[PDB]
RNA sequence: AACGCGACGAUACUACCCGCACGUUGUAGACGUAUAAGAAUAGGCUCCGGCCUCGUAUCCUAGCAGGCGAUUCCUCCGCCGGCCUCGAAGUGGCCGUCGGUAAUUCGCGUAUUGCAAUUUAGACACGCGCGGGAUCAAAUCCUUUGCAGACGACUUAGAUGUG
RNA sequence: CAUCGGUUCUGGCGGGGGGAUAAAGGCCCAGGGAAUGUGGCUCCUCCGGGAGUGUUAUAGCCCUGGGUGUAAUACCCUCGC
């Protein structure tokens, strides 16, 4: 009975499930209110990632690959965080590719004129070096 | 219908020489603010009592608060609405986490669902279901399951309505 | 052009310079409602407040304008004043020696400043 | 050489005056600023001069190019359009042009 | 009410193969290979027992959940179809003039071919093209006897049924009239 | 937002009354535009609705005489995306002609439209715009039932042209792939200092 | 019905000011002859309106009866 | 379509083509007016390791509106020629010559437009020019015909002939 | 361009007052209770997990009272920059 089945698979909500808020911040779901609205708690220590406990419109999370194993349903702010430091939610999110694009979005932003100008130069100097190694590809092979 | 809140208003008939205390009467009234809370208990009051507005006074009005706006709770509202038939019963079940959420949750699925207003619709009672056995409405009995997990198809990601064009063909699985 | 403001002088009028070896602007007055203030700044450690007040005299740019003018009107250069050229030299010399520690701003001064595509000027950074 | 631009300068378009559904005021002009999507970004631009550079037949002063001048005075809406006003009135034929929004007078 | 989540499952035999990728059902089995898309419904499929084949449709109407049934029936129909295969046994009775059947298997085209002459002694000859992968025999068992067997039931039954309304009698009483092709027998070739 | 000088829009996947009405408002801003794959543009509801619609339209004539002033019905579906764009726009006045004669539409994309980027409008993708489960239709099925007579030419051009895109698509991912290599060997000789202050301000 | 491939006259949705006036006065005048008969009706009306009652599915209906009997014996007890 | 399009033949004349030589010449409106997979959206991409909300990206972007001389580099761009290639309204690739070229660093010049005044700068089309190369054509009126015709229009014929 | 006056649009900041002297909530203290029953124990098993038991265990939750506390914050009103 081989059964070749290639279907999509989506993530899915439940309690544990960290979302990331528009605002950069993270969540935890302690309780599915319905399809449309969670209870949701950010207990984290980095002030840029925490939210107030409260609810949630699924519309404004995204589900990140982030999930607290063995979290019980309606836990308040304290079983909430202490479930936090001791999975390490904020580490995973650091190693996550979402929070490493938020992080070269604000360098980004926080450029000024001359640091503009100095990364036009550096970035002159290394495309050099690249240039050269694809010539130098492109002529061996 | 509204950012409503719960207000407790207790009023009473003026004093008299015949009745130097008159009775006080208390009422939850669901309303945007404290002129329409004081309005909506003089018709309720014109409706059970002999006393109106002209002849009466209104003791008190206070906000009653959510004791727990961070709990999910299961409320039960028993209503009356007034349509071209005749005035009929709805027993609802809303999931929310304060009673006046789970009232103007009631407001807009009675206006969406029967076209009933403001104007003509009772709230008789709203309860707090302590027990999930208490539930009764199947799409109710679906949240409250045990491990309730489930995915969300087809999210259609959220662009901004200021930039038109895009050079690439969004997707639809985050 | 990238300049270097040096004093503020009254009624939104600022005194700048180049420096005139770095990018070409000599000892100048300017309107502060038609400059853009970047975040960086250089050390005026060295340079002589002294002759910074007298280059800010306000008759040192105004006079003889109409003698030049006059004298000038082959195409031929304006001559510069001998005063104008010492003061310059004078002012800039230990300018150009701070500025040279920090790294790449003589080039940035050198350089000058345009918009490109997505550069929005209500979100930048100066 | 140099391979850079030249542009110290946003670029508008001239919509259209202010108006209702029928009756129009050319004496109020309405300009939309690229990259520009919200009252918080034209909150920037406000008091900002406007020019609009057009070319003409006859060449006076040394010039066939005439300038007129303006600034903005006001955002228009939600979406970052702003209203403006000039020395005359805009041409109606320019409805759609390109105008110079400069970074003058500035309180950077 | 919009139901979070509805599941059907299908049972899977060892000698079936079956391969599913983008809602493009491809089923294999002793007989032969069955294809079919089912794109234009929205279904979850996944693997939730070793030879079991779940169905899953979440946040869906009461039609979305119960069109899910008739993509079991028909994913099953494809089971029952490359292991046992679809047999329609059909009987031609005729009264007075007896009805000439020619079996063909035209080879260009790859198709079986049936050709019928003398219905109620008319002169006109009509034929039908079978879909491919069905074959019809002519019975030797039984007296005026046609077979269609094949793999795919909704290619055998239409063949079936195009037979059955080919020879129709027009402007004649059917009560005393009854003259035709009938569908008699329905089953597995197995 | 962004002044283009020319923007060339995919009609696959587009629907018709609501791209036609960014592109009219675009046209009357002051944007050149060119849509390409008008018959792969998608109309909402069922086929027979729109059948029913183009019916009612080709309904509708002069009567005194049919040469002139009626209502001339295009069968092409490009022409049947420039009357839904003409109905959105005072064409009339000499402002709406202007903006009309900045518009150009095509079937299927004639070059040099096929080495262009071909860009689309999230606020009309049918995909990101109606409901699943939901109908709807393409325009080009009901142009060739009312009478276009280019839905196979213009079809085998479209072959053509995406067998020319995918060798252009190896050639592509061949360029990239060496480009990648080319990244990896000159991370090895690229200053530590100029390489850590790229990554420190974002690059 | 062949609607699909030869459609028909449409039915137009736009109104005229002559129907609209028109509809309105009838409207008007229904409204009064309406009231007219109503209080010239004969029919017989109840002062007391029929209650609906309390849902069954309501789940403390059981507490609010024992509510309502204690409440009267209360004021059977103070009468 | 008499304000839709294509192919072809011959093209006198300043008429045609090539180069630079510029416009009180015209343009619903240059200012980096940069960017080709297809396809799916209850699934895709890949270098096969993994990746996918995100174009908030990538390329390009320094110098008298961008000079001169070096130090230094073999990177990028452009004009030509050859070979291929591109028909949906036809154009790109490779090779070779030539010319330019901060990826690093330095010197000499910038002023005086006087505290802002469009940064007159691009493209296409057109005209006047010269300096060169190329070619010596038709249509109409008129006479005639009757396959035609109210008149125009149309089918013919008129240069040496089978007139 | 600077400093002003009249009218007006818009942004930010520093305070005060009120309500259940917000309601919550965190951290402690003292009780009580339950399941969408955690750990444990038992029985089935495709051994992937289910089923039963009971009140914290190798998770937690709910209700009541007290302390921090004249806590913070939301909302409304208000004094200014």
């Amino acid at each position: 009975a081989e059964i070749n089945v290639e279907a999509t698979s989506w993530r899915r909500v439940e309690v544990g499930r960290v979302l990331k808020l528009e605002n950069g911040s993270l969540a935890a779901i302690v309780e599915i209110i319905d399809h449309k609205r969670v209870l949701a708690d950010g207990p984290s220590s980095d002030p840029k990632l925490a939210t107030p406990r409260g609810i949630v419109p699924l519309s404004r999370a995204l589900l990140t690959p982030i999930v607290i194993p063995k979290l019980p349903r309606g836990a308040r702010t304290g079983a909430v965080k202490k479930a936090w430091e001791a999975y390490g939610v904020d580490a995973k999110w650091k190693e996550t590719n979402w929070a490493k694009k938020q992080l070269q979005q604000e360098r980004r932003q926080s450029l000024t004129d001359f640091d503009r100008f100095k990364v036009m130069r550096l970035k002159k100097q290394r495309r050099f070096e690249e240039r050269k190694a694809l010539a130098k590809i492109k002529a061996a092979a | 219908m509204g950012r409503l809140q719960e207000y407790q208003v207790i009023g009473r008939h003026l004093p008299t020489e015949a009745n130097p205390n008159p009775a006080l009467y208390r009422m939850r009234i669901f309303a945007p603010n404290e002129v329409v809370a004081k309005s909506r208990f003089w018709y309720f009051l014109r409706g059970l009592k002999k006393v109106k507005k002209a002849t009466g006074e209104i003791v008190s009005v206070n906000v009653i608060s959510e004791k727990h706006p961070l709990k999910v709770k299961n409320f039960g509202i028993w209503l009356r609405y007034d349509s071209r038939s005749g005035t009929h019963n709805m027993y609802k079940e809303y999931r929310e986490t304060s009673r006046v959420a789970a009232v103007e949750a009631m407001y807009a699925d009675m206006a969406a669902r029967h076209r009933a207003r403001f104007r003509s619709i009772h709230i008789l009672k709203v309860v707090e279901l302590e027990k999930t056995e208490d539930v009764k409405r199947p799409y109710i009995k679906q949240l409250v399951a045990k491990n309730l997990s489930f995915p969300l198809p087809h999210r259609v990601p959220k662009i901004s309505t200021k930039k038109i064009f895009s050079a690439k063909r969004p997707s639809t699985f985050s | 052009k990238r300049v270097v403001l040096l004093k503020c002088l009254d009624q939104g009028v600022l005194l700048v310079t180049g420096p005139f070896k770095i990018n070409g602007v000599p000892l100048r007055r300017v309107n502060a409602r038609y400059v853009i203030a970047t975040s960086v700044k250089v050390d005026l450690t060295g340079v002589d407040q002294a002759k910074i007040d007298e280059v800010a005299q306000p008759k040192y740019f105004t006079a003889e304008k109409a003698k030049e003018k006059a004298s000038e009107e082959k195409p031929q250069k304006k001559p510069v004043s001998s005063t104008r050229a010492a003061d310059q030299k004078a002012i800039d010399k230990a300018l150009i020696a701070n500025i040279k520690k920090v790294d790449m701003l003589a080039s940035y001064l050198a350089s000058s400043f345009s918009l490109r595509k997505g550069d929005k000027p209500h979100l930048m950074k100066f | 050489p140099s391979e850079a631009g030249h542009r110290l300068y946003v670029k508008g378009r001239h919509l259209s005056y202010q108006r209702g559904r029928r009756n129009t005021h050319p004496k109020t002009s309405l300009i939309k600023i690229e990259g520009v999507d919200d009252t918080a970004a034209a909150n920037f631009y406000l008091g900002k001069r406007v020019a609009y550079v057009y070319r003409a037949q006859k060449e006076v002063r040394g010039t066939k190019i005439r300038v007129i001048w303006g600034k903005i005075t006001r955002p228009h809406g939600n979406s970052g359009v702003v209203r403006a006003k000039f020395t005359h009135p805009l041409p109606a034929r320019s409805f759609g042009a390109s105008v110079r929004i400069m970074l003058y007078p500035s309180s950077i | 009410m919009r139901y979070i989540h509805s599941e059907e499952t299908i049972p899977v035999p060892e000698n079936v193969k079956v391969s599913i990728k983008s809602r493009l059902v491809t089923v294999e089995g002793p007989r032969g290979k069955l294809q079919k898309d089912l794109s234009h419904i929205a279904v979850n499929f996944s693997v939730v027992k070793k030879g079991v084949i779940g169905l899953e449709i979440h946040h869906g109407s009461r039609k979305d959940v119960a069109a899910l049934r008739t993509v079991r029936t028909i994913i099953n129909n494809m089971i029952i179809g490359v292991t046992k295969g679809f047999k329609y046994k059909m009987r031609y009775v005729y009264a007075h003039f007896p009805i000439n059947v020619n079996v063909e298997k035209n080879a260009e085209t790859g198709c079986y071919e049936v050709e019928i002459r003398n219905f109620i002694g008319e002169k006109i000859v009509r034929k039908v093209v079978m879909a491919p992968g069905v074959e019809v025999e002519i019975s030797k068992a039984q007296k005026d006897e046609l077979i269609l067997s094949g793999n795919s039931l909704e290619a055998v039954s239409q063949s079936a049924a195009d037979i059955q309304q080919i020879c129709k009698v027009r402007n004649k009483d059917i009560r005393k009239f009854l003259d035709g092709i009938y569908v008699s027998e329905k089953g597995n070739i197995v | 937002s962004s002044f283009e000088s020319v923007v060339v829009i995919d009609g696959k996947g587009h629907l018709l009354g609501r791209l036609a009405s960014i592109v009219a408002k675009q046209l009357l801003s002051g944007q050149k535009i060119v849509v390409v794959r008008c018959e792969a543009l998608n109309i909402s509801g069922e086929f027979f609705r729109a059948k029913l619609k183009y019916h009612a339209y080709l309904r509708k004539m002069t009567r005194y005489n049919p040469t002139r002033g009626g209502p001339f019905h295009f069968r092409a579906p490009s022409r049947i995306f420039y009357k839904a764009v003409r109905g959105m726009i005072p064409h009339k006045t000499a402002r709406g002609a202007a903006a009309l004669e900045r518009l150009k539409v095509f079937e299927g994309v004639p070059p040099p439209y096929d080495k262009k980027k071909k860009m689309v409008v999230p606020q009309a993708l049918r995909v990101l715009r109606l409901q699943p489960g939901r109908k709807y239709c393409t325009v080009g099925r009901l142009s060739h039932e009312v009478g276009w007579k280019y839905q196979d030419v213009v079809a085998r051009l479209e072959e053509r042209r995406k067998a020319k895109g995918a060798a252009y698509y190896e050639r592509k991912k061949l360029a990239a792939r060496q480009l990648s290599e080319a990244k990896k060997a000159a991370a090895a000789k690229v200053d530590p200092k100029v390489s850590e202050a790229l990554a420190a301000y974002g690059y | 019905a062949g609607t699909i491939n030869k459609p028909k006259k449409p039915t137009s949705k736009r109104k005229t000011t002559r129907l609209r006036a028109k509809i309105s006065k009838r409207a008007a005048e229904k409204k009064r002859k309406e009231r007219k008969l109503a209080r010239k009706n004969p029919e017989w009306r109840s002062k007391l309106k029929k209650d609906p009652g309390i849902p069954n599915l309501f789940p403390y209906k059981e507490r609010l009866l024992q509510q309502i009997e204690e409440e009267r014996i209360r004021r059977k007890e103070e009468l």
